DNA sequence: TACATGCACAGGATGTATATATCTGACACGTGCCTGGAGACTAGGGAGTAATCCCCTTGGCGGTTAAAACGCGGGGGACAGCGCGTACGTGCGTTTAAGCGGTTGCTAGAGCTGTCTACGACCAATTGAGCGGCCTCGGCACCGGGATTCTCCAGGGCGG
DNA sequence: CCGCCCTGGAGAATCCCGGTGCCGAGGCCGCTCAATTGGTCGTAGACAGCTCTAGCAACCGCTTAAACGCACGTACGCGCTGTCCCCCGCGTTTTAACCGCCAAGGGGATTACTCCCTAGTCTCCAGGCACGTGTCAGATATATACATCCTGTGCATGTA
């Protein structure tokens, strides 16, 4: 049975910031744990915020809502820039 | 030099002393030190900051200058305070 | 003459204020506190009424508990007098400053 | 009744009782002579030892042994103050009270007559505040109304009659018994009244029952008997009639006259017509401001000394002291109580915090003065007044239009409830025939219950009022501050200042500030200061940056240096307290002796205030005002020039404004100055309230007290002025039919300074400034 | 020939609404699908803790000699009874105030 | 039209306390807990239809949330009352 | 031509899937609808904040000598950092221990 | 018959962990408070772990059961699952 | 005879066990307890061993904690030996206890 | 003999209790209506059930060895008592600002109605990215022998 | 001559460097299912317009209770000292955790078939939200009857 997980991700995102640095499978387990409660975070939160606004659709925007609302502080403010371009380059493709 | 400027900025000594022995009163408090109105201003302050910013990103979203009292309500409830009696 | 002794008076203001239920700040400076907050984070708000109100009661209510965590804190210390490390050593259990 | 449903839960049962009970406590718990008032002092103790040692200070030890203080003792009545000293005192409650006496007043005045950096104004102020206080206390001596009587007896006194007396400035909780021999040899006048207000032939029992069989009433040309006062005259006479003539057709009314005719004594007059003539001598209500209450007070006991009417004031310790001393003939009884006064004067907040304890009274009468307050149908004030049971009401107010048509629907349907439907309003972009059609039938409609008589149809000495519109270009900072309020520039707003906590809600009032001063917004003196005058800011490029800040500014520096050169004084009215602030630093740096009056000043020192600028000696020569402040007793006969800073939405507080200075018995003719800002917001203000004024003058100045066919010409001639936009040798204190004589003040006269940076404060001023500041450093300080 | 329709509250003999909560249920974004029997349940149960909490606050009201629920009721009743204290432990009731109590050690004297 | 819980908390306390009142704020109140304990039950039902590979909320789900959200008797009794509730409109 | 079916990962520059993210934001019941740039910043944010997280484990794990992150290297990087620790505040890391911290009063006294 | 497995958890294991949690004095009375408090603790998240079993009709109780239980009590659990 | 002082080694546990990383409680009574606990709720129940070492992380982490939190509170007492009051007055401002 | 003064008795005015009529606040109820819930029918997919694989978990011996239990001495820390001084409570007199009511115009925002378009759901064909299986070999764990670093106690030297 | 402090050396603990080996980290490959692309279409939400109400800025007036400043007394926090007891460090003995292995058996996970429950749709109807009124209960006014106290005049006595 085919299992899915976020292992081939985390370990090209660890190639970018490490290029010498290995990984365990315990660690692995614990970042593939991290992502998932954190895309579980916020989408939730976009899900309350598209409920209490009356819309049927979550965008962008909720999405950006809910990070500046779970994230600590600076951490939102990066991770709001790193989302935006994104979302423009993903524009200037399709 | 009777002009001066407009805003106040010592509105966090408007939480007076009595007012905080008056919480303490309601918290069982008998005896009060003097260094703890201080401490209680800036305990305050935080809290309000934690959930103004909340409340404000909140109202931001549904593209309103406006804080509304439900906007207050869904901050503290993620700040994992429910508030009754505003919901509705 | 006929100075009271002094607790008992702490002791009639913490029974009654402990039967009441109405807000122990005054509206107009919290207000004031709350819209000098509120306008670092983003300028031109504007505020209800029942907004401000919700915002003072939670006020109220965290501030209550924290004084009674304080005053559990000041009495674990062997001492009747609140200080500021019953507030942190509070605060620091709570999980606010840890 | 039973409960259909219960809980299966096994909880334990809980007292949810929170009542608590102290007696536990009552160990530590349980288990009136002393010193009130300290009122003068004097220097000598007991003899004169001599002239010597008048140098150095007193401590607190030698003033105790060299001063005797004059004491109003707890629970007394301000004729036992006794002069006593420290060591005659023992012991007593109240003695912190003492301390402070001798503290504040003699160290402080010992310190202000001691320095060397005392100017003679300064001492003269407290010098006139110092027996402006002593008069006070001392008219706490003199009885005004005696109360009740008593047989009471003392320590094998046998019995001795009591007297409750109120004194004069005091409340109902200062009035004290007090022995009958001395009360009668000081103020034998008083308990006459008193005994003539016992066994009264007037009561409330003894009224008649006129029920829509009220006798037809004769003209009266000559003042009645009963109305002892003074000398009524013809206008008051005649407004006399009309009110007794309103009164027997069973209608209300609205005594609508100008300030200064006396309609105070009007009604006073009414009320003793009614009272004398009539036999309606029941409960009548009277509802004032509490600031002219006293100019009410004193007009009843001159014109109708007969009544009995009675004062409703203070804590809830008097109003009880009223409530259980005065209203009943029979207050200790249980079924119906007949009431005992005659007249009640009250104000608008003790109508409020009593409305139960008075709406229970059957009243025959109300007057309510300053109806003008009544003018919103929503106020708490209209739903108190409204409930009230009586039979007939009467507005007295000198502006019964306003704003809209809305205020005199709400005027009189709190008249007349139901007669009179007002529900569509004025619109000058209409103009045809079926709107002046709706005027005349409201100029027809209420003609009969409207008296409003004018200050210049009777009294044929006053002196014109001309009002000028001068209207100045801005200057450059604030077309700047105009520009990125208008077009809202958040970051340029901000610009140099560290806080940057710029508040753009309330767009116009921003957009006012901008037309009135740069200098109201925060940080905003430092970027002209820093721009012009290079940051120095010594003490003669700070009055230039007034001064050319604002464009009103350069108008009004030319204007008050014109005024000073010739002999006038000027009122300057602002719509904001810190433009005051502006034009107070302006007069400080610029050294002029100025008053200022606005809602910060307590009572005292606005009469304080006032009593120096009219006096004949006095060394002032500009006034300034907030618009709204001081109600509409304050007296300015002494000004000439009235200078508007500000204009208003409403145009009738600019009226009273100029009114303040435009009173009955002025010498002078009275110059108005309006300033204005060009191309600004303050023009649709203006607009505005050349509107509200069209409409004032279209149903209240057409419908006062072959003609008929040039009226359906005039007021479309006055609808189509009020259709028409006003904007498209000259500070002259001069002036060289009524139809074209209301087209007049409404001209725009345009002023042009030009004036650059290098020409004011000019070689005589500046050397003036300059030798200022030179002496300064030499003197420190 | 539509039969007479009876609400589906009164067919599990309930007073909240069953038809407004399985709205509520279909609409909330919880299943792509709602059973039958779901709101009848979560319907019981809502009225199960309304009866708990009510009852508890019309004792505090009848024990203060009142005859209307304030907020005060309420709270007295949910912090005196700890099951309902421990549901809404982190639920903060306006105009509530707290349960009155006073520390041993503050106390006078015996 | 608010769409409120107003009247069916008012059957109730006139079922439970026939001749008492409750102020405005007090039903608000009320109104605020019913709507929690809505929320609260309806995502744990949620996160147990999901953690089951289920497609729909059964009264089993909703069981099991109140068993896992309300505390001690509370969870018994509610359980009873939910389950007599769905027996009295399954039969009939 | 299908244009040789170009990733919407690859479009937006990210090494997170953004189809895998998008197929779960339809697929967890939290709207209705799902917007198109929705998918596409979520996964960038999921990627910087695993490149967070990588980037301070990995120093951690050359500051003790390792060329392999355990989770011991994990817990020390999310604890050290201020803003890491409130986002992971009532989170446990297995394997992760504790920071080194004695009391100052616990110290010997010389 | 499982009994007495309360003690299984001994005073050096208790003193361990407070050497972890940087105690360096431990009284006598420590231990059997320990013992309580973690008996409570094992209580609450292994009946939220029976009830998770028991709603999926299982026998056995799976390590993901144990992280929604310490899900559901804010105690998020890293490294098993999730 | 060779003697520390009282303290010494203790301060060495504590550098010894915040650098460690394994679990300080032994595998089988942990094991056992989590089965007797277990068989009150429901009789014939299996485990996974995954489950039991997740119960073991999660329980040691909670020991930790709360056992920081009570070296605060003997601290904050002017002790260096920690108390069952401690752990009571942790476990009461956590809001655990009540 | 007549005028002035002390003492006792009977009828008139007043306060209070009670029956009856009127005003004011609340409560069930008539009416409209409208919108959301209910009844009836259809289809399809989610869920239930069965067969099969297979892997994992639950109950007894054997060694070994490190952890746990136990005893004992001692010393450091908890705790009780006492003294001191200072910071806080308490009362009182004075100021001040909150609270309430009020102006005046403009704008934000909720709510309702109507249009319309871009955008996302849905479906089919395609294909390539990701996942299970397999294999290997280097990063890391274990062990052994010095090197070094570290408190701890006793002895000599120096200052008081 | 005596007390304290530095230091010298003693042995325990831990670091460090080298060797060995082992087993999971990572790379390669087949496959197959889910992302991509292309097309169609319904509708969610943006936009526009109109109406009504709360908020906002800056000012006014009045009341009054709360805030504040100050002085004084005293309760309590904190520091110091003694004492005793309980916890810590260490050696010795026990014991059971841990690793390994045994034997069977049952619980949980793919694939196929079926069936019934729920979404969807249409139609109908009544539950609930507002108004607005007849009626009931509490409070108040009004007329009437009984208990209670102030008061004027006749009888008797003293005096010129």
């Amino acid at each position: 049975t085919r299992k899915e997980s976020y292992a081939i991700y985390v370990y090209k995102v660890l190639k970018q910031v490490h290029p010498d640095t290995g990984i365990s499978c315990k660690a692995m387990s614990i970042m593939n744990s991290f992502v998932n409660d954190v895309f579980e975070r916020i989408a939730g939160e976009a899900s309350r915020l598209a409920h209490y606004n009356k819309r049927s659709t979550i965008t962008s925007r909720e999405i950006q809502t809910a990070v500046r609302l779970l994230l600590p502080g600076e951490l939102a403010k990066h991770a709001v820039s790193e989302g935006t371009k994104a979302v423009t380059k993903y524009t200037s493709a399709k | 030099a009777k002009r001066h400027r407009k805003v106040l900025r010592d509105n966090i000594q408007g939480i007076t002393k009595p007012a905080i022995r008056r919480l303490a009163r309601r918290g069982g408090v008998k005896r009060i030190s003097g260094l703890i109105y201080e401490e209680t201003r800036g305990v305050l302050k935080v809290f309000l900051e934690n959930v103004i910013r909340d409340a404000v990103t909140y109202t931001e979203h549904a593209k309103r200058k406006t804080v509304t009292a439900m906007d207050v309500v869904y901050a503290l409830k993620r700040q994992g305070r429910t508030l009754y009696g505003f919901g509705g | 003459p006929h100075r009271y002794r002094p607790g008992t008076v702490a002791l009639r203001e913490i029974r009654r204020y402990q039967k009441s239920t109405e807000l122990l700040i005054r509206k107009l400076p919290f207000q004031r506190l709350v819209r000098e907050i509120a306008q670092d984070f983003k300028t031109d708000l504007r505020f209800q009424s029942s907004a401000v109100m919700a915002l003072q009661e939670a006020s109220e209510a965290y501030l209550v508990a924290l004084f009674e965590d304080t005053n559990l804190c000041a009495i674990h210390a062997k001492r009747v007098t609140i200080m500021p490390k019953d507030i942190q050593l509070a605060r620091r259990i709570r999980g606010e400053r840890a | 009744k039973i409960p259909t449903r219960f809980s299966n839960r096994q909880n334990k049962t809980v007292n949810y009782n929170i009542d608590y009970s102290d007696d536990d406590l009552l160990e530590s718990e349980d288990d009136f002579h002393g010193i009130d008032i300290v009122i003068n002092h004097r220097l000598k103790t007991s003899l004169e030892e001599g002239k010597v040692l008048e140098k150095t200070v007193p401590d607190l030890n030698n003033c105790k042994e060299n001063y005797e203080f004059l004491i109003k003792w707890t629970d007394e009545s301000h004729l036992h103050n006794t002069w006593e000293t420290y060591e005659s005192i023992g012991q007593v409650r109240g003695l912190k009270r003492l301390d402070n006496y001798c503290k504040q007043f003699i160290i402080e005045d010992q310190q202000v007559r001691l320095d060397p950096y005392v100017t003679a104004e300064d001492i003269e102020i407290m010098d006139m505040e110092r027996e402006r206080r002593l008069d006070e206390f001392e008219e706490f001596h003199v009885p005004e109304r005696i109360i009740d009587s008593q047989r009471a007896s003392l320590e094998d006194g046998t019995s001795q009659l009591q007297y409750l007396v109120k004194w004069r400035r005091l409340n109902y909780d200062e009035a004290t018994w007090e022995n009958a021999t001395d009360i009668v040899k000081l103020a034998p006048e008083q308990v006459k009244h008193f005994q003539n207000r016992e066994n009264s032939k007037i009561l409330p029992q003894y009224s008649s029952n006129y029920t829509s069989q009220r006798p037809r009433f004769e003209k009266l040309s000559v003042q009645p008997p009963f109305i002892k006062g003074g000398e009524l005259r013809d206008f008051q006479l005649t407004g006399i009639n009309w009110m007794a003539f309103l009164w027997s057709k069973g209608d209300n009314g609205i005594l609508a006259d100008e300030m200064g005719l006396g309609k105070t004594v009007q009604t006073v007059a009414f009320i003793s017509w009614l009272i004398f003539a009539r036999r309606q001598n029941g409960p009548h209500i009277i509802v004032v401001p509490l600031s002219t209450m006293p100019a009410w007070l004193d007009t009843f006991e001159k014109w109708a000394p007969d009544l009995n009417c009675i004062c409703y004031m203070g804590n809830q310790k008097s109003r009880d002291t009223i409530r259980e001393y005065e209203f009943y003939t029979n207050p200790r009884a249980k079924g119906k109580k007949t009431m005992k006064f005659n007249v009640l004067l009250t104000t608008y907040e003790y109508i409020l915090k009593d409305r139960a304890e008075l709406g229970s009274i059957k009243w025959q009468f109300m007057a309510v003065d300053e109806a003008h307050r009544l003018k919103n149908a929503e106020s708490s004030l209209y739903e108190s007044l409204n409930s009230f049971k009586v039979a007939n009401r009467m507005l007295i107010t000198g502006t019964p239009l306003q704003n809209n048509i809305k205020e005199l629907a709400a005027l009189v349907n709190f008249l007349m409830p139901g007669r009179f439907t007002i529900d569509q309003e004025i619109d000058f972009e209409n103009q045809d025939e079926e709107q002046e059609e709706y005027i005349h039938d409201l100029h027809r409609r209420i003609q009969p219950f409207i008296l409003r008589r004018l200050k210049k149809d009777v009294e044929k000495s006053l002196p014109s009022k001309t009002e000028r519109i001068l209207r100045v270009e801005l200057s450059d900072v604030q077309t700047e501050y105009y520009k990125n309020i208008l077009t809202k520039n958040y970051s340029a707003l901000t610009a140099g200042a560290k806080g940057g906590h710029f508040s753009l809600l309330n767009i116009m009032n921003e957009l006012k500030k901008a037309s009135n001063h740069p200098y109201l917004f925060d940080n905003a003196e430092e970027r002209v200061l820093q721009k012009f005058g290079d940051g120095k800011m010594t003490r003669e490029n700070v009055l230039r940056g007034l001064i050319m800040s604002s464009g009103k500014m350069v108008l009004l520096d030319q204007l008050l240096t014109r005024l000073k050169k010739d002999g006038h004084r000027v009122l300057i009215f602002s719509q904001m307290v810190r433009m005051l602030d502006i034009l107070g630093d302006y007069l400080s740096i610029k050294g002029i002796n100025f008053q200022r009056l606005d809602g910060t000043v307590p009572s005292a020192q606005r009469r304080i205030s006032i009593d120096h600028f009219n006096s004949p000696d006095s060394n002032d020569f500009v006034f300034l005002l907030s618009t709204r402040a001081g109600g509409l007793g304050i007296n300015l006969m002494t000004a000439d020039t009235v200078v508007i800073f500000d204009s208003d939405w409403n145009p009738q507080a600019d009226l009273q404004a100029m009114a303040r200075a435009h009173r009955i018995g002025q010498k002078n003719h009275v110059m108005v100055y309006r300033l204005v800002s060009k191309d600004t917001v303050e023009e649709e203000v203006l607009e505005r309230a050349r509107k509200k004024m069209i409409l004032e003058y279209a149903i209240i100045s057409l419908g006062v007290t072959k003609k008929n066919e040039p009226n359906a010409g005039e007021l479309s001639a006055i609808l189509k002025f009020g259709a028409g936009n006003m904007f498209t040798d000259v500070l002259n204190h001069a002036e060289d039919l009524g139809g074209e004589e209301f087209l007049k003040q409404f001209e725009v006269t345009d002023y042009k300074a030009d004036i650059d940076w290098d020409d004011i404060i000019p070689e005589e001023e500046l050397k003036k400034l300059q030798d200022e500041e030179q002496k300064r450093k030499d003197e420190e300080y | 020939t539509r039969a007479k329709a009876k609400t589906r509250s009164s067919r599990a003999g309930l007073q909240f609404p069953v038809g407004r909560v399985h709205r509520l249920l279909r609409k909330g974004n919880y299943a792509e699908r709602v059973g039958a029997g779901a709101p009848v349940y979560l319907a019981a149960v809502l009225e199960y803790l309304t009866a708990e909490i009510l009852e508890l606050a019309g004792n505090a009201a009848r024990d203060n000699k009142k005859t209307r629920i304030i907020p005060r009721h309420l709270q007295l009743a949910v912090r005196n009874d700890e099951e309902l204290n421990k549901l809404l432990g982190r639920v903060t009731i306006a105009q509530g105030g707290v349960l009155p109590n006073i520390q041993s050690v503050l106390l006078p004297k015996k």
